[PDB]
């Protein structure tokens, strides 16, 4: 009976702003916002994810939370896609984009209810962004000087480790800083040569114990033991390394090359061929001075026999990607053929040794004070599978963040622990009051959205936000005898598990944020919120 | 029409932690009855249609495989205890469970999960300092190397089926561990075989290894059963002429050729048997059957065979005599042979068993347990297992603390006093930790049938007098000095079990949300 009207596309559930879809889109986003809101901060919360492979993950990582959800609704897809942009172009800012974008949409609900159009809201937000970006350039207090010393790397690494692993910073910071300073050279006054490849630091894990047993290796670690009799190389320098992909046995054709034996004489002659061909093949390898042979495939019994006679270290690497990385350190090229050990394809290594970590034997390819690898390995330990995996992610953040310290304006530091956002709220608001016309409505709300950071930092720490927030504002809500605001730009949010009236200073813990991270994340969050607010219809065709 | 999760489950908030607590309670209650030397058994029917009964928390949890994601966190941590320490598995589950129960009323009253975890982290850290302080460095102090281990096993065997026969079974446990290299002790080095029939007091102690004689083929009154210094050869190849599956079709035009082919097959296996003789072996053991002809051939050579031996029993033989297993007969080397000091076949239990004894190359030993039923042998085995553990730990861990709840009592007391100087949310959480620790002496009493209320009251009051080793007495319901009575646990077990229970508690309480990926 009841007639339908207004929907002419198909049998559907009409999604038009005529029924307040602009609010429904925001309300839908609120679900994922509340999820990520509990992650940010040194005292954030864990999430349990059940993988389709039956793997249980308990982690703080917000990207995992979003990536492991199957998401359709366009409104959240804008913010999730924006989050992925933050993951690709920046080594940090994941929670900043998702949380801020949601909060910009949350405050828009009042502006929309006020009767302020989506265009008028967006126009003010774009103005507030332009004001915010300019302020971030001027709110800078410290600077990384691109010296890449341990003390300088630790200054940045410490806050990067926090908000994922708090209380473990003393160990985790040393693990990253030592790995970085090993592979990251000191350089200045030149931008032509890139530094700090994302593959420059590998992380591996061994079960058992806890993080206190972690260390750093000056080179690459392989899970395989030397298959030959030689278990290590001598202390002699510049060992020649021959790398193969084809199984090491009787010489054969790169493609197929399988010999069939039917006659008694064929078996007799083939068997002799195995001994003669393998020996001569290994002879040439030895005659070139090769002391280590690395195979991507198995090594036959005779191949091992003759390789032992020639004193050549025999190490299998079943992973082609590990070999591709090894080629970047030793300079060797794998031979896909068998019996063609061209000397041009040989590499060099200073030391290859068998070592035991937790009882598990591994092989290390490393150097001491020469021909030094640009790839290092961080050794993680732990008896709990979940925590062991989660620490690996914490190390990844340490490594990824250092990438941001490179040429593109990674130096500039801002006081962290919410101190930046608290100042931005005051500065953006004043711009709102100065801005004529209706633009002030959205510019002021743009500032309001930023309080989520000092609010989340307090809430996750168990503090009453209704007492912490007014104290945080009072600390910055000061009048100074001058145009330049100074003398205390360090007042942040405490995350202590014990009572402490007032606030601590950033300078006490050296918690600084990167300018590039703050400017980029806020820029991305504004684009995300801008897009969602502009949507007044969802269009779909029946499948 | 558009969706956010495409049916993927997700839930967050205080109710999510409470649900996680409820999952932990189910796990805690499942193992609760198994706590204590008088604990009850759990009967689990596996998906493979095999029924098991055990009170070992490690076996119980590995078989239950509780799926709930919150339970998986709790169970995996208790599993780690079994792998890293080797004891305290039930303690980790029970201690963590009680803490989750204590967390519930705090979360309901609006106490942040951060302060609950923070108070636990501080209070537990203090407990570790106290447990370390209690450590006693004990070696030969008022106890010989023999007296220490016999007193440890005898204590473990109290209120057990073999308590009255401790004079017999204690010796086997102490000798079994002392037969091992103290530098590296492992439960795998002491094997136990089950022999139905006869009395438990007739059990055998072997310094080498033995196996069940799974070779059940013909050959009565042949194959000499006893050797002084035999050479032991192990093979993979089957030595029977005709297989149960493989065969050949023979078709020829002459009766001489029909027989010639059958004789040819006999000759082929004969040559393989002769090569074994050429090896100079006295005992021929195989993972596969050694056939009726082979055993008659070998018997006429005065060679003893035993085939179809399990991979585990074959390895233990070779590992005891110092030999090696060779797949073929043409490739056998004299270095494949081992030697035992004595080989014999026993008629114990009204069934034949193949024993090696006094193996000079062995690093292992075996107990042969007799009894009229699986329940008798199993109960003896379980009592011996616990006795072996405490004997082993007597040699490996010199730093011990009093058991029976005595350690938990001292920590709980020091926490109750510590909290008197703490104000704020931390005070409530520290006291909750001090209370949760009492779950151990509580369940030890309740599972034993004791008046837990009376005993816990006596423990609290008696402890306040300065006697820090008071604990639960299981001989006669009372409290007493469990250190003087030799009821002790390594200090590392108490420190690690507590830290593990703390980790499991904090990991789950730290969770705000569960997401379950569907597909």
């Amino acid at each position: 009976q009841n007639p339908n009207a207004g929907l002419f596309k198909q049998g559907y559930n009409s999604y038009s702003n005529a029924d307040g879809q602009i609010i429904k889109s925001i309300a839908a986003i609120r679900e994922l916002h509340q999820m990520c809101l509990t992650s940010m901060g040194p005292c954030g919360r864990n999430k349990i994810i059940v993988n389709h492979l039956g793997k249980i993950i308990i982690t703080n990582d917000a990207a995992t939370m979003l990536r492991e959800l199957d998401i359709v609704h366009p409104a959240v897809k804008v913010l999730v896609m924006a989050t992925e942009q933050q993951k690709i172009d920046m080594g940090d800012g994941t929670n900043l984009v998702m949380i801020l974008a949601g909060e910009l949409l949350n405050v828009s609900e009042k502006l929309i209810s006020m009767g302020l159009s989506a265009v008028e809201i967006i126009q003010g937000y774009n103005m507030a962004r332009k004001f915010t970006l300019k302020e971030l350039d001027e709110m800078v207090v410290g600077e990384i000087t691109d010296k890449n010393d341990k003390n300088e790397l630790l200054k940045m690494i410490k806050p990067v480790i926090s908000s994922k692993k708090y209380g473990s910073e003393d160990i985790l910071s040393e693990l990253v800083s030592e790995a970085v300073s090993h592979v990251l050279p000191v350089a200045q006054q030149a931008g032509e040569i890139p530094y700090f490849n994302v593959d420059s630091i590998r992380v591996v894990k061994i079960m058992g114990g806890s993080l206190s047993n972690s260390t750093v290796i000056k080179g690459m670690v392989f899970n395989r033991e030397p298959e030959g009799h030689v278990k290590s190389l001598s202390e002699d320098k510049k060992h020649k390394v021959a790398v193969f992909t084809c199984p090491l046995d009787i010489a054969n054709t790169e493609t197929k090359g399988t010999v069939l034996l039917h006659n008694a004489q064929e078996m007799l002659d083939f068997s002799k061929g195995e001994e003669k061909q393998i020996d001569a093949m290994m002879k040439e390898i030895a005659d070139m001075g090769v002391e280590c042979i690395v195979a991507g495939a198995g090594v036959g019994e005779l191949a091992l026999h003759y390789l032992n006679r020639y004193g050549i270290l025999v190490l299998k690497v079943p992973s082609k990607f590990e070999l591709r990385r090894l080629c970047r350190v030793c300079g060797a090229t794998p031979l896909p053929r068998l019996g063609a050990p061209t000397p041009e394809e040989l590499g060099l290594v200073e030391t290859v040794k068998t070592m035991e970590i937790g009882g598990d034997r591994v092989t290390v390819f490393k150097q001491e004070q020469g021909e030094i690898s640009r790839t290092s390995t961080i050794i993680l330990r732990g008896a709990t599978q979940n925590n062991l995996d989660d620490i690996e992610r914490a190390i990844d953040d340490g490594v990824a963040a250092v990438k941001g310290l490179m040429k593109p304006s990674g130096g500039k530091l801002l006081p962290g622990a919410g101190a930046t956002e608290i100042e931005l709220i005051s500065r953006i608001t004043k711009y709102g009051e100065r801005t004529p016309g209706l633009l002030q409505l959205a510019i002021k709300q743009f500032a309001v959205a930023f309080e989520v950071v000092p609010r989340t930092l307090a809430e996750t720490a168990g503090l009453d936000v209704n007492e912490v927030l007014p104290n945080l504002y009072a600390a910055h809500n000061v009048t100074e005898p001058g145009a330049v605001k100074t003398d205390h730009l360090y007042k942040g949010v405490d995350i202590d598990g014990e009572s402490d009236e007032g606030v601590k200073d950033i300078r006490e813990e050296n918690i600084y944020d990167m300018l590039a991270t703050k400017k980029f994340a806020i820029n991305v969050a504004t684009e995300a919120a801008t897009t969602v607010l502009s949507i007044d219809q969802i269009i779909m065709a029946k499948k | 029409i558009v969706v956010l999760k495409e049916g993927t489950d997700a839930s967050q908030g205080k109710g999510q932690i409470i649900s996680n607590i409820n999952a932990c309670v189910a796990v805690q209650e499942a193992l609760k009855p198994t706590l204590g030397p008088l604990g009850s058994d759990i009967l689990i029917v596996t998906s493979n249609q095999k029924t098991t009964i055990s009170n070992d928390g490690a076996t119980i949890l590995k078989l239950l495989d509780v799926v709930h994601p919150a339970a998986k966190t709790l169970v995996d941590i208790s599993r780690a205890q079994d792998a890293e320490v080797g004891d305290g598995t039930t303690s980790v589950t029970i201690l963590a469970g009680e803490l989750m129960k204590e967390a519930k009323p705090f979360l309901e009253e609006g106490i942040s999960s951060h302060l609950i975890m923070k108070g636990y982290r501080k209070a537990v850290s203090l407990a570790v300092e106290k447990i370390n302080e209690l450590a006693v460095d004990i070696t030969s102090e008022k106890s010989s190397g023999r007296e220490l281990l016999e007193r440890c096993a005898r204590t473990a065997m109290s209120s057990k089926l073999i308590h009255n026969n401790a004079d017999f079974f204690v010796k086997m446990c102490v000798d079994a561990v002392l037969s091992l290299d103290r530098n590296d002790l492992d439960d795998k080095l002491i094997g136990i075989k089950k022999i139905p029939g006869g009395a438990m007091e007739e059990s055998l102690f072997i310094n080498g290894v033995a196996f069940k004689k799974t070779f059940s083929y013909a050959g009565f009154e042949q194959q000499p059963k006893k050797f002084n210094n035999p050479k032991i050869l192990s093979l993979n190849v089957e030595l029977e002429l005709k297989a149960e599956k493989d065969n050949a079709e023979v078709r020829v035009e002459h009766v001489e050729d029909y027989q010639a082919i059958v004789d040819a097959e006999w000759q082929l296996i004969f040559e393989k048997l002769r090569q074994v003789e050429e090896t100079g072996a006295n005992i021929v053991l195989s993972k596969l059957p050694i056939g009726d002809l082979a055993t008659q051939f070998f018997a006429d050579r005065n060679i003893f065979c035993a085939g179809r031996v399990s991979a585990d029993d074959m390895n233990r033989v070779i590992q005891a005599v110092g030999g090696s297993i060779q797949s073929t007969t043409s490739d056998i080397k004299p270095e494949h042979l081992g030697t035992c000091a004595l080989f014999e076949e026993m008629q114990i239990g009204s069934e034949r068993y193949n024993l090696f004894q006094g193996c000079p190359q062995a690093k292992t030993c075996t107990l042969l347990l007799r009894g009229g039923a699986e329940q008798v042998i199993a109960e003896v085995e379980r009592s011996l297992h616990d006795a072996i553990m405490i004997v082993k730990r007597a040699l490996q861990n010199k730093l011990i603390v009093a058991g029976g709840g005595a350690t938990e009592m001292e920590v709980s007391k020091c926490l109750r006093d510590y909290s008197k100087t703490i104000a704020g949310k931390q005070q409530m959480i520290i006291n909750a930790f001090a209370k949760a620790l009492e779950v151990i002496p509580r369940q030890l009493c309740e599972n034993a049938g004791f008046d837990a209320i009376e005993i816990l009251n006596k423990l609290r009051l008696a402890h306040s007098k300065g006697e820090k080793w008071y604990g639960v007495v299981f001989e006669t319901e009372n409290i007493g000095d469990n250190f003087a009575k030799f009821v002790w646990e390594p200090a590392l077990v108490k420190i690690n079990a507590l830290n593990s229970a703390t980790e499991a508690t904090n990991l789950i309480l730290s969770v705000d949300e569960t997401i379950t990926n569907k597909g």
